[PDB]
RNA sequence: GAAGCUCAGACGAGUAGGCAGGCGUGGAGGUUUGUGACGAAGCCUUGGGCGUGAGCCUGGGUCGAACAGCCUCUAGU
RNA sequence: CUGCCGAAGGCAGAAACUCAGAUCAGUUUUAUGUGUAAAAUGAGAGUUUCUAGUGGGCCAUUUUUGGUAAGCAGAACUGGCGAUGCGGGAUGAACCGAACGUGAGGUUAAGGUGCCGGAAUGUACGCUC
RNA sequence: UUUCAAUGGCCCGUCUACACGGACCAAGGAGUCUAGCAUCUAUGCGAGUGUUUGGGUGAUGAAAACCCAUCCGCGAAAUGAAAGUGAAUGCAGGUGGGAACGCCCUGGCGUGCACCAUCGACCGACCCGGAAGGGUUUGAGU
């Protein structure tokens, strides 16, 4: 048993065996869509651009 | 005395059919089935076996093993290579089937000799 | 399976190429400060256990059959069940009469002979 | 250690038998017998038939039909003038001890007969002879 | 055997004996023990430790209640009434 | 002692002061 | 025979979605943990206040000097850490006691906080379990369930969670894991390997820069 | 060859020293229906083969009368 | 001939048996003042017994006193050497890496990329005749 | 196999770098036998053990082998300067641990080898008493 070590990260079948969750993972998800809220306190800007 | 003590005195080292070499030993016994040193194959060191020579077949049993003259019984086959396979395997069905393949193969090689 | 030899050059005793009183057979150097024993650069190698060959092929000739020394027809007949893994080699002191008798016996056995044509 | 230092064929057979029994059963008794079979004579002192009789009929006793096992020689003790009904399985019995056991009382057995009767060691007292005794 | 020595691998590398009463009945043969021990006989068996090679008898062990005569040169102090409480007598041999 | 946990560090009370070596 | 085979297959299946649900839960927990740190930093920046992240409880230590010319004190410490070769890596529960211990072997090791990819990458590729004092690769979940089944660790994802988040059974999970035998870094080290990382060298603490080294190590 | 087979992992400088297994030489007991004047031993060889190694087998030539494997024993090894 | 274990400036090994332990650590925390006591990590820990070889010295390190044109002398610890081959420093008993079975591939350490010499007569900013 | 090309390679042993040996080759050549003692291992017997000082037989080679017999050696009893005396109280004494085993219903229970900690008695030599009894002295003792 286990005559050769197969890397799951290069062999899809081995990754499927060890991780029965890679079938539905959906790595790239939309969180930002477009409605980005620019948020930085003016005091933080002043102390940043200070001196 | 018994099969195993005969083995441990005879089978391991002391036998007129041992041929030791660099790392191996072979069997000249006219009774052996495989030509190698084993508990499964030595008829001196174990009970009833069968063997073939050039074709006449030796067979043994235990109740008269104290009488060497009638100990080994001989049956003669001079018909065909394929036929001989049926007599050999038929007479070894009711007998321990481990060495049927080795005996059959000896028949095949020795018929190839002929 | 095939045959792989880890090394082909045989180990010569140190300075056996300089002196004739020193034989070619390997002798392990014993001097405490000798270069050969301390294993410096460019020095003849020493027999190591790591130099051994594969067990499945060790003692096997290039054709894969281990050579078995044979003197008489009986020794020929012992290679009947081992003709696929052993090859009969005729002893050097066997006369011409027994040599031709043995070689035809092996040829009838279908057993390879490594010195048949002699 | 995995083999006895002796060349005795019958010791080898006994080692072979109890090697299988130790490795194929859960008998710590069988493991003990295999270990004591590998011990040497200096680690295998002889036990006296007097000591065996004392141990069987000791205090609460309850000797009953329990088989006495020693990996060694059961030497005889002439000092006691009677022998109780005893059953001992051992490597080797002296002729005096064997005759005294059989003529007046029970039976002697080899470790073979022990493996035949109590292969797991049930109802077996595992005695050992006195060590040191250096001279 | 020289072949199994160390140099074959170094090649290239530069009057009064005594007896205790526990053993007194051992001196008598098996027949005497069978025909006198454990039974009641008017005649009592005699043990001659002198003929067996013992000068003095000492006092380690017990005895069965069978009486017995002990012939000896010297006898131990309470070993005497060990015989007497066992029913025998120590008759001193010269 | 475990590693220091995340907490808050209010600076409206003590605004950061510039330090120069 | 058919009933036993069906019973085996069923229970093994019920174990499979159990692994799937656990792995999904851990992945969601990681994303929710990173989202909350970003939200905490953003709101602090918006209010003008400051926010201090949690100091990570996990540390990855790589030994970078050979077995020669090492003082016995540092030799014993790395023996305790099981760093018996160069390039050997270990996960350690960074706490108060570990910090001063690493302050002594600082010239001989480099350590930093690993991220999720690093701890996932290491276990999948360099992960060898210590079973019966033998080095057995983690080629299946049978090894993990049979060796760490008494701590509710049943798969590689479970082991990754127990290591990355420093769970209650972190000691048992780490001790089950043979030290990582990493290769020499592709591209090489810096000009000098035995200065402090802060001085342009490679030894000592390097915090979030251990990930860059590990990518070359693997 | 239960003195065996099989699976797995780790390991590999080495003086003093300790332990274990093997190669070779003379002679003895047992065995090999053992080899030999159609050529034993020995010797030479740019031939071939085996073993990590000690060493072993073999082709050709020379040569002329004895020699060897296996298990033990033994030593002026 | 080969293999394994392997020092020493009371050791290493062998055998006989404890406990699946809180049993030890050339270690770090906690508490009391390098001592002691009671968390981290690692390791299976041990006890009596006998029996080979050695008990030297060189080099450097940090702690002191006596010192002088000037070095120097005497202590304690630490390691390296000694039993240790390999890469580099043109070469080397003490300098920088690295502890050695036979090989294939990949990647480095130290040091290097004008030629001898495998590798940029690379990029960027200054100094010097 | 010879040879060339590139790379590497200081002459071996001894003795504390030097120094001493080394022109070459063949043969010979150095931890042996024996007496005692000790550890360990193996074999036989076992409170016993040891035939070969001796005797008998051995005919097929007879310096071998086989058989037989009383002494005697070591052990079975130790202590004391010596005369001497000269061992299970209590299952040949108990307590705890303890291998193995059994019993159930993991554990508990028995059960206890060897051995180890304890422990009482006994044999003595020492002391007091006139054998009993009292020491908390002692021996690689029961």
């Amino acid at each position: 048993a286990h005559v050769q070590k197969k890397n799951p990260l290069k062999n899809k079948a081995v990754l499927s065996r060890l991780n029965p969750y890679a079938k539905a993972y959906k790595a790239n998800v939309k969180i930002n869509s477009e409605k980005t809220p620019k948020a930085a306190g003016e005091k933080f800007l002043s102390v940043l651009h200070e001196n | 005395q018994q099969d195993e003590v005969i083995w441990q005195v005879v089978g391991h080292e002391f036998c007129s059919y041992r041929i030791k070499g660099e790392a191996q030993n072979f069997c000249r016994n006219e009774y052996n089935v495989t030509g190698l040193c084993n508990r499964q194959s030595c008829p001196l060191a174990n009970s009833r076996y069968a063997t073939v020579r050039e074709l006449y077949l030796y067979m043994k049993t235990i109740e008269r093993a104290h009488f060497p003259s009638k100990l080994w019984q001989r049956i003669k086959l001079s018909k065909n290579y394929a036929k001989a396979l049926e007599q050999i395997d038929q007479q070894l069905l009711y007998w321990p089937g481990r060495q049927i393949h080795r005996c059959k193969q000896r028949l095949t090689r020795l018929t190839q000799y002929l | 399976v095939n045959i792989i030899k880890k090394r082909t050059k045989p180990f010569k005793r140190h300075q056996s190429d300089r002196f004739k009183r020193v034989g070619e057979s390997w002798r392990k150097p014993r001097g405490i400060d000798s270069c050969v024993r301390r294993r410096f650069r460019g020095t003849i190698s020493m027999p190591k256990i790591g130099y051994g060959n594969n067990k499945k092929t060790r003692y096997c000739m290039p054709n894969g059959l281990k050579a078995f020394l044979v003197r008489n027809v009986s020794d020929v007949e012992l290679l009947l069940m081992h003709n696929k893994t052993y090859a009969a080699e005729i002893a050097g002191n066997v006369s011409a009469r027994k040599r031709v008798e043995i070689v035809e016996k092996a040829r009838a056995l279908g057993v390879k002979v490594t010195n048949a044509g002699a | 250690r995995s083999k006895p230092a002796s060349e005795n064929v019958y010791l080898k057979l006994l080692v072979k038998l109890y090697r299988f029994l130790a490795r194929r059963t859960d008998s710590r008794f069988n493991k003990a017998i295999l270990k004591r079979l590998f011990q040497s004579k200096t680690n295998r002192p002889p036990i006296s038939i007097s000591k065996i009789a004392a141990l069987t009929s000791r205090k609460s006793a309850s000797s009953q039909n329990k088989t006495t096992v020693v990996v060694g020689t059961v030497t005889d003790d002439e000092r006691m003038l009677t022998v109780p009904k005893l059953s001992i399985a051992a490597l080797r019995f002296t002729k005096s001890a064997r005759a005294r056991i059989l003529k007046a009382g029970g039976e002697v057995l080899t470790l073979d007969q022990l493996a035949l009767r109590a292969p797991t060691g049930s109802n077996t007292v595992l005695v050992r002879g006195k060590k040191h005794a250096r001279e | 055997p020289t072949h199994v020595s160390k140099t074959r691998k170094l090649r290239g590398h530069v009057w009064r004996p005594t007896v205790n009463l526990d053993r007194l009945w051992t001196l008598l043969p098996n027949e005497a023990r069978d025909k006198y021990l454990g039974k009641n006989t008017e005649v009592a068996p005699v043990i001659n430790v002198l003929q067996s090679g013992y000068g003095k008898v000492l006092g380690k062990g017990r005895l069965p209640e069978t009486p017995v005569i002990v012939q000896t040169r010297y006898v131990s102090r309470r070993a005497e009434e060990k015989i007497k409480q066992a029913g025998g007598v120590v008759e001193l041999i010269a | 002692a475990p590693p220091a946990k995340a907490h808050f560090v209010s600076t409206e009370n003590n605004e950061p002061v510039t330090l120069h070596p | 025979i058919v009933a036993a085979a069906a019973e085996k297959k069923s229970a093994r299946q019920k174990k499979r979605e159990l692994i799937a649900k656990r792995a999904e839960a851990y992945e969601a927990e990681y994303r929710a943990a990173e989202r909350e740190q970003i939200e905490l930093a953003r709101k602090a920046r918006a209010e003008g206040n400051y926010f201090v992240p949690h100091e990570p409880k996990l540390i990855f230590v790589v030994r970078i000097r050979g077995i020669n010319n090492i003082p016995p004190k540092a030799r014993k410490i790395m023996q305790l850490l099981r760093l018996l070769q160069i390039n050997n890596g270990i996960f350690v529960k960074f706490n108060k006691a570990i910090k001063e211990m690493l302050q002594v072997v600082e010239p001989y090791v480099t350590y930093g906080i690993p991220n999720h990819k690093t701890v996932r990458e290491l276990i999948y590729k360099r992960g060898f379990g210590k079973v019966n004092k033998q080095r057995i690769p983690l080629s299946d979940n049978a090894i993990i369930e049979a060796a760490l089944g008494k701590y509710s660790i049943l798969s590689v994802e479970d082991l990754i969670h127990e290591i990355y988040t420093v769970g209650p059974n972190f000691k048992q999970a780490a001790n089950f894991l043979w030290p990582f035998k990493l290769s020499s870094p592709l591209g090489g080290w810096r000009e000098r390997k035995f200065k402090h990382f802060i001085e342009g060298g490679d030894a000592g603490k390097r915090d979030e820069h251990i990930n860059g080294l590990v990518q070359k190590m693997l």
